[PDB]
């Protein structure tokens, strides 16, 4: 898997590939790894798929509950705090390496969360098997002030590097641009038979039931 | 050799218009201890073959001694410049060494890059070979340039550019994204320096004290080691 | 990681590198954390363990500071902050925070691997250095404290160059040189250097970019 | 090591088990009475595995089923009985597992004669012919070859004699004593077959 | 694998399946497990296919040299002893061979069971493989020495069928050879057991067969 | 130190009336990274026999070089080129010679024998082997073997089409390798297809996905 | 290795206004002894929701009982059928509630999302609830690699109920014939908004 | 699992062993012929253990002893035979050892009738009554209770029948077939006792 | 153990502690061994392994020195000794001995855990320092070499105070202070300090009693 994120002017760009693997076998060709936490907060994950998915649902719903109660725009700091507390409560297990981006009152904030409960504020990060290739691209080309278009191009190139250099990564390129006002989730941002004769398969019995 | 103790980090090698350019930092480590920082991790085998290593230093030095003996034997039995062993010969020799050690569960804990020029058709340096003392560069076809990778298990292959260690992730991405045929020396240096900067930033075992070696129509040139500009 | 603290005439200087993890997962990390306006702590060991310990200690420090408030009235890039509490009336003592940290770390020391260096200033004992060690043993240093895989290389160096009553300038120079040597020798430490200087009235944070030139 | 056999027809169901209580390398008894658990209502739980686990699990199931049949004043269905037993075995599977193999047999007016095969891991299924223990490896095939759905009980007993003969000749443990339950004609009959 | 051999009035009947599998994956269902040692002695393959094949061909080589040297046909007992002695020299190396050498020599029809542990059990009814127990049960329930060639073939075919039916590691095609005084004959070169299930157990073929 | 690594990649063999097809990918990979996108797996043994192996690349290359050495020595000694069957027994013996420290290389020996009929022998690491009409070794073997069984055998289809030609088989093999590349992370990049018929060996290339 | 004790495989596919769920019928023991051949792995939750459970047989039965309990409660309390997507989410959460001591089951959910429009709905899971929604087919069980090969090579989009039946049955049978511990009969269920076709295929018993 | 029994009197010596050849949980044969090894000169080596080890060790010993008796043109003494066997077992004890239990029986004019008990470790001693295998635990005591030095061969065989009965009833493996060697009055007899 | 070697103009200087083994088995052990009149070596690691390696290397050095001799004629407690060979005619080269040591240690590096520092002087390369590491990798140092559990603490210290062309007096002071700091910080090192000074014409051997005073 390859997930990456970076902070551009007044926005956060997350990107991810679209492949899930049951080991050597490609189990899903169009999996979605960018996860909606709140309107201004998104997350992407690597590790045990069930852990990522259910931890993300838990965080999303808790954040919505908090927003309803406090009538205040959620905070990336709150999300990372809850996530770290939950991940630490389990002594390492429930492995979830998460790139958590958002835009709040304190601007665009990107965090990297380790499975053991450690968080890091970052300008750009990558996680997954293809993490090193995405990091190579980001390091080589990243710069402090970039437009949303430039951020999207950099994210796409990094994810493509991961896809075409990591065997565990492949498929489409999902990206999401989160701003303090809204988000756009470009799901397919980039996208790099026999008909048997009727009655060929023998049967032993047939039962017809009409609903 | 139960495991690596003194380790050398990434090595990069590429083909450019005028030959082979191989870069490696001059650092050796003792675990997380940067104990040596002026170590020569690229070895000249003969006028047209050079050797880069990653991993244990003792095993790399043993292999370098073996290849030095082989080069001296070849020079002793040499009569014309075509009798000199090519880089491909030395690559096959190193592969056989690693395979035989794999069959004895006594591996060398190294990844080796054997690079050079396979042809005697671009110069006459080996008509009178000099071992103790050191026009324009002649354009060399990329087919006459050899770069061979070998790993602990003996996995041997060749390519237009090779990387070892952490370079196989960071440097290799840039190389595959940007490498092109018939590159000038300036462009090759720019690309390799960008790769080495990434490695310095993301590899804890890498150093910014670099060693660049060129294998060209005028033999093997060892550059002045330099700290990475920025 | 390399975390160091040095006591000079009119304050205490904490310094740290920023490298995290043979792959450098984070090359710009915040190892010196601001527990309180007058009290900082440097982290080393497991990042998750240390970060959660800091969160707990910040919670306890907020509680302590709030409870202290008595009733009624009385009477190279740098960032400088003054203390909002001018007379240290309600700021929790550095020793109190360091010792509650020691208690927390010791109670759960079967799996918490965290080494901390507390630097601070209170009106009782002025400027202070405490070292909360791996297994939960606090030691109050009066000259300097060091920790991390990179601070072993500078030990002798530091011991040679330390003086009893440094000036701010020379203390800053010494701590910077210590961190630079530790980064040079230790592969597990590197990146921009973060320094915090705590004094009677203010705290200032410096960020330093670095390079080690020596013609030995 | 406890050989259990079960056979189900259109008008009968026969359970069978060797009569051996074993302790280390010694036969405690050749007349075991801890494998069959008759349950009022033409139900029978045939248990294998270590004797203590057999006693505990069988008695737990038997008294719970009788408690159900007394409180409600009705006979528990054979399918309900079998799935209750499988549920109870699965509940302990991960806490305090009874290493017991099970053949649940019984006749009911709703589903006829029923034979359920269940293993210590609680993998249960309805079958027409089943076996448990090492002896299974030497009897199952026989049951497969000589079975037809319309067997008479006497033919079933002759097939059981074939199975016992193969268990005496080819099975490593020369088992010679067997006890048989024969539910049919609204009656449960006990038989003892030697050799 | 399920191989069997039994001695009867007219000689010896050898029967085998043809499945080779690698764990739970069926790699082949056309394996020849009955190997010709010489013109009169047949052997079977149970367990390690490479070990059995290599060592039975090696035994064939030794036998051919012996016959050339002494101008005589070797006996089944001698060949079985040679195989057991060779297999014992490799005790502890993980050889997994279960072989039945059945043939005709100057002392009549002979049949020996030899495994990698060094066994040399002589008998007149043997079975090897994961399906050997089912084969023994079926054979014992209906074995008679005075069976005719047709009856013995039917018994062997039915036993192999039942073994393949109850055993995961057995199946494919049933092959039945008859060893007589003048060699051996492929009575059944190969018959897919798919037909045998719907001949023996579910001939009406109007519903799923219930075990 | 574990002396075995699996470099991935797939080889598919398929025989016809008088031709044999061996199509293998060329990607060479370690864990989730790619050594290279072109490392030929198929070696030419003689003008009518080739070998393609999957497993650990160094073992495969040494085994292929040893086969070529022994075949050339055989030609120089006995003054005739070995048949595919001779090569098959030779390779079985070569593999079993390392029975206790086996080559980590599963092999497919394809060729056209003297009687101009396609021959396909499939081998496992320790030497066990059998002739086949369709085979597949490597990471994608479990994905592809059922496709070959459904197309070449049609065991489970009443209405059967049997007339196959070389072009149809080549397109079928291309589809099979495409599916392997689609579902196997270790399969991809360029694939080489060798077709052996009376006129000899013809090599074609096909591009596959690169992720 | 736990999944090797019983074997089994389940396969779901979708067509045009139709959806097929098939499974093998074996119940084995100790990975090689076939103890039953009528052990169906397909369970009906409601007319529009079917589940196929593969893995440990005891875990399959326990999970089916739990799912039936939850679905019956939901439907009675709402006086309406559970939506297929809601059932999928509930199954995921039930699986994940046992993350550390799981039911060793690899379920697939098949059915129709009602919008009337009947859109085929398929999804697969791992033992801890990690779910993948897929638009063409889903596979679970020990025969997963062979089934993925089959549905990769042979899947045709938008097939009528007969075409879908033929394709899914061929895929399942060809995959099973390469598997030692799965087989002994095949069950196939083709749902269309009006009816269900249940067929037992004539399969190998090896 | 290979029960061996040996009894020595003033005018006889009797060896006995169950006739089962086993392979996993199946009896390969109910009439084994790999435990007894008659050695020319009224000698007998009764081996227990694993069939492969039994065959190898027994045949090695037998051919070495026959080679000795042919080269020298004389009969090896039973004591020399037994101690040669123990020496050979001990030699391999620390290099690919044979896990075989041994009873050596014979008759000489120099020491009369002779019985020797030797374990797989090659701990050997002369005895009047000995056993090998799990069955030993159930027969040794019987041999102790009913033995006297002046037993007739027929009384010895009745004691052996007592031992076989106890092995059928109490031993977990219901062993029923036994083969007996009876050396007495210069003749060596073979007997087969069922049940 | 702490073994160090420094290079000053006109010579090289080896220094070592003398503590052996939490029980001090031998509090005065000779680590700097005299391979040849102009060639010394410092031992670290397993005492038995290093001692046997030194014995083997002395045997080889005697062989080499004898074989080198051409035919015909030509032309604070201190102990000083001039070289018997005035022109280094037959004295084996430092590099030769160090490399044969590396060969021996590498050939048997499955169980030989020995780290050595060779200091010497020959007419070819003047004064030389070589470091033979754990698995048998030799590195020629041109400024200084360090090894032992105690030399880690002085690294930065040494790197700061070394100069390219130190004098004999200041080099002696530097190496003595290095060893003293190393023993102060390292529990596995201590005792009297042994220093050897190798030069063009003579070798001196100093023994130093020590005490670490500081007012940090
Ligand atoms: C007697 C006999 C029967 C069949 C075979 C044989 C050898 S190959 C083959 C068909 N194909 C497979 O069985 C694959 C099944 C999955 C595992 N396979 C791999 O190749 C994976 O390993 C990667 C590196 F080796 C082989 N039948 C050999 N002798």
């Amino acid at each position: 898997t390859t997930i990456c994120g970076l902070v551009c002017q007044n926005a956060v760009i997350l990107g991810a590939d679209t492949r899930a693997t049951e080991g050597p076998i490609v189990a899903d060709k169009n999996c979605s790894k960018l996860h909606y936490i709140s309107k201004n907060i998104w997350c992407a994950g690597a590790g045990v798929a069930g852990d990522l998915e259910h931890t993300t649902l838990w965080l999303q719903h808790n954040v919505e509950l908090h927003r309803l109660n406090t009538n205040t725009q959620p905070r990336v700091s709150m999300c990372v705090s809850r996530l770290t507390q939950e991940l630490f409560k389990y002594q390492g297990y429930k492995v979830c390496a998460i790139v958590l981006g958002g835009v709040d009152v304190n601007g665009p904030q990107l965090y990297g969360i380790h499975p053991h409960g450690s968080s890091c504020l970052l300008p750009f990060t990558a996680l997954g098997s293809g993490s090193l290739n995405a990091m190579a691209v980001l390091e080589a080309k990243y710069r402090d002030n970039m437009t949303i278009e430039e951020g999207k191009n950099l994210v796409c190139e990094a994810i493509c590097a991961g896809i075409f250099n990591d065997l565990g990564s492949g498929g489409n390129v999902d990206i999401c641009v989160i701003t303090k006002d809204s988000y756009q989730h470009i799901r397919p941002y980039k996208e790099p038979p026999t008909i048997y004769p009727k009655g060929t398969t023998p049967i032993l019995s047939e039962k017809i039931e009409y609903i | 050799t139960l495991g690596p103790v003194v380790t050398g980090t990434s090595v990069i090698a590429i083909k450019y218009k005028h030959g082979i350019m191989i870069a490696a930092d001059r650092k050796a480590s003792y675990g997380s201890y940067a104990k040596f920082q002026n170590v020569e991790r690229i070895f000249k085998i003969n006028n047209k073959t050079v050797m880069g290593f990653s991993g244990e230093l003792a095993d790399a030095q043993y292999l370098h001694e073996l290849l030095t003996r082989k080069n001296i034997n070849n020079l002793s039995e040499k009569k014309r410049k075509e009798d000199m062993y090519t880089p491909q010969h030395y690559h096959s020799y190193v592969s056989r060494v690693f395979y035989v050690r794999k069959n004895r569960i006594d591996p060398l804990f190294n990844n080796i890059i054997i690079a050079g020029i396979n042809s005697q058709k671009y110069d006459n340096n080996d008509d009178n070979v000099l071992l103790y003392t050191n026009e324009e560069y002649k354009e060399i076809h990329k087919d006459d340039l050899y770069i061979g990778f070998v790993d602990m298990h003996g996995t041997n292959f060749c390519d237009d550019y090779i990387t070892t260690g952490y370079a196989r992730y960071f440097a290799l991405t840039l190389l595959r994204d940007h490498y092109k045929d018939n590159m000038t020396e300036e462009e090759a240096r720019i690309l390799i320096n960008e790769c080495l900067r990434i490695l310095y930033f993301r590899d804890a075992t890498s150093s910014n004290f670099i060693q660049i070696v060129k294998v060209t129509s005028k033999g093997v040139e060892y550059e002045e080691p330099y700290i990475l500009p920025c | 990681t390399t975390i160091i603290g040095i006591i000079y005439d009119n304050g205490v200087m904490l310094a740290c590198d920023s490298r995290t993890s043979t792959f450098i997962s984070n090359k710009c990390s915040r190892k010196i954390n601001r527990i309180n306006e007058n009290l900082y702590v440097c982290r080393s060991g497991a990042s998750a363990h240390s970060q959660k310990i800091i969160e707990i200690i910040k919670h306890y420090c907020v509680s302590m500071k709030n409870e202290n408030r008595k009733k009624g009235r009385f009477h190279v890039t740098k960032n400088k902050y003054f203390y909002e509490d001018k007379f240290n009336d309600y700021n929790p003592l550095v020793e109190n925070v360091a010792h509650i940290t020691k208690k927390i770390i010791y109670t759960n020391n079967n799996f918490l691997s965290c080494a901390l260096i507390f630097g601070g200033y209170d009106k009782i004992k002025k400027q202070q250095l405490y070292a909360v060690n791996l297994n939960g043993s606090i030691i109050e240093k009066h000259d300097f404290a060091v920790s991390g895989s990179g601070s072993i290389y500078i030990q002798s160096y530091l011991q040679d160059k330390y003086k009893k009553f440094m000036t701010k300038k020379e203390c800053f120079n010494l701590i910077l040189n210590c961190v630079k040597y530790a980064m040079h020798n230790d592969n597990s430490s590197g990146g921009l250097i973060r320094i915090v200087n705590i004094t009677k009235s203010f705290v200032e944070e410096f960020t330093v970019v670095n390079t080690q030139m020596n013609f030995q | 090591m406890d050989t259990l056999i079960g056979l189900r027809g259109n008008n009968f169901v026969v359970l069978a088990a060797d009569t051996y209580s074993i302790n280390s390398i010694i036969k405690l008894k050749n007349d075991d009475n801890t494998k069959f658990y008759d349950i009022h209502g033409n139900k029978c739980l045939l248990l294998g595995g270590s004797i203590g686990d057999r006693l505990q699990f069988g008695e737990f199931i038997r008294k719970n089923v009788h408690l159900y049949q007394y409180q409600n004043n009705t006979d528990m269905f054979v399918k309900s009985f079998a799935f209750f037993t499988r549920k109870n075995l699965a509940y302990y599977l991960r806490r305090n597992p009874f290493e017991v193999n099970c053949l649940i047999a019984g006749y009911d007016k709703k589903d006829g004669y029923q034979l359920y095969w269940c293993d210590y891991l609680s993998n249960m299924d309805s079958v027409n012919k089943g076996a448990h223990g090492y002896g299974a490896y030497l009897v199952s095939a026989i049951l497969d070859k000589y079975y037809h759905e319309n067997l008479t009980v006497d033919e079933a007993l002759d097939i059981f004699k074939l199975c016992f003969e193969e268990l005496k000749k080819r099975f490593l443990l020369t088992q010679i004593n067997y006890e048989l339950r024969i539910m049919y004609d609204n009656k449960v009959e006990t038989q003892y077959v030697t050799v | 694998t399920t191989t069997l051999a039994f001695k009867f009035k007219d000689g010896i009947i050898v029967a085998v399946d043809s499945r080779a599998s690698m764990g739970s994956f069926i790699s082949s269902q056309n394996v020849e497990k009955i190997i010709e040692i010489n013109k009169n002695i047949l052997g079977t393959m149970a367990g390690g296919a490479a070990d059995c094949l290599y060592w039975e061909k090696y035994l064939g080589k030794i036998i051919k040299i012996y016959e050339l040297r002494n101008n005589e046909k070797i006996s089944v007992r001698a060949a079985s002893t040679i195989l057991s002695n060779i297999l014992y020299q490799y005790k502890g190396y993980g050889l997994c061979c279960g072989i039945i050498l059945s043939g005709y020599d100057h002392t009549g029809f002979n049949m020996f069971y030899v495994d990698d542990s060094g066994k040399k059990v002589e008998g007149n009814l043997f079975s090897c493989g994961s399906g050997s127990t089912y084969a023994y049960s079926i054979l014992d329930s209906a074995y008679d020495y005075n069976l005719n060639l047709d009856q013995a073939v039917e018994l062997a075919r039915n036993a192999i069928y039942h073994a393949t039916f109850r055993d995961g590691g057995s199946g494919g095609k049933v092959r039945v050879f008859h060893i007589h005084k003048n060699g051996y004959d492929k009575i059944i070169e190969g018959e897919d057991v798919f037909d045998l299930h719907y001949h023996y157990t579910n001939p009406e073929q109007k519903d799923q067969y219930v075990m | 130190w574990y002396p075995y690594i699996d470099n991935g990649g797939t080889v598919i063999g398929l025989t016809g009336k008088d031709y044999v097809i061996l199509a293998a990918d060329t990607r060479l990979s370690l864990s989730y990274s790619i050594y290279t996108r072109f490392c030929p797996k198929i070696s030419k043994l003689t003008d009518k026999c080739i070998i393609g192996s999957s497993g650990m690349q160094s073992d495969i290359k040494t085994l292929h070089s040893l086969l070529q050495k022994k075949i050339q020595l055989f030609v120089l000694e006995h003054s005739h080129y070995p048949d595919i069957h001779v090569i098959a027994r030779l390779l079985c013996v070569i593999l079993y010679s390392r029975r206790f420290f086996p080559y980590y290389a599963f092999n497919i020996l394809a060729g056209v024998d003297e009687n101009n009929k396609g021959v396909l022998y499939n081998y496992d690491s320790v030497g066990s082997y059998c002739e086949a009409t369709h085979s597949c070794v490597g990471s994608g073997s479990q994905l592809i073997l059922p496709i070959l069984d459904n197309r070449v055998e049609q065991k489970n289809q009443l209405i059967k089409n049997t007339n196959f030609n070389l072009g149809d088989d080549i397109n079928f093999v291309k589809d099979a390798i495409t599916s392997a590349t689609e579902r196997d992370i270790y399969t991809g990049d360029k694939t080489l297809i060798y077709v052996i018929d009376k006129m000899g060996i013809n090599v074609n290339t096909l591009d596959l996905k690169q992720d | 290795s736990i999944y090797n004790y019983n074997g089994g495989c389940v396969l779901g596919m979708s067509g045009s206004n139709c959806v097929a769920i098939a499974c093998d019928l074996r119940l084995g023991a100790n990975t090689f002894t076939t103890v039953s051949t009528k052990f169906s792995k397909i369970f009906k939750m409601n007319n529009n929701v079917y589940v196929g459970l593969s893995g440990l047989a005891t875990d399959i039965q326990t999970l089916y009982e739990i799912l039936r309990y939850r679905v019956n409660l939901y439907e009675v309390r709402q006086d309406a059928e559970m939506d297929v997507e809601c059932f999928a989410n509930m199954l995921s959460s039930i699986l994940y509630s046992n993350r550390f001591s799981p039911y060793f089951v690899n379920p697939i959910v098949v059915g129709f999302k009602l919008k009337v429009n009947y859109e085929p709905y398929l999804t697969a899971y791992d033992l801890i609830g990690a779910k993948c929604e897929t638009r063409d087919f889903v596979v679970n069980g020990v025969t997963s690699e062979q089934l993925f090969g089959m549905c990769e090579s042979l899947y045709v989009k938008d097939q009528d109920e007969n075409g879908l039946f033929e394709t899914i049955s061929q895929c399942l049978l060809s995959a099973l014939d390469r598997d030692c511990i799965s087989g002994w009969g095949a069950e196939v269920l083709v749902l269309t908004p009006e009816k269900i076709i249940k067929k037992k295929l004539k399969a190998r018993m090896d």
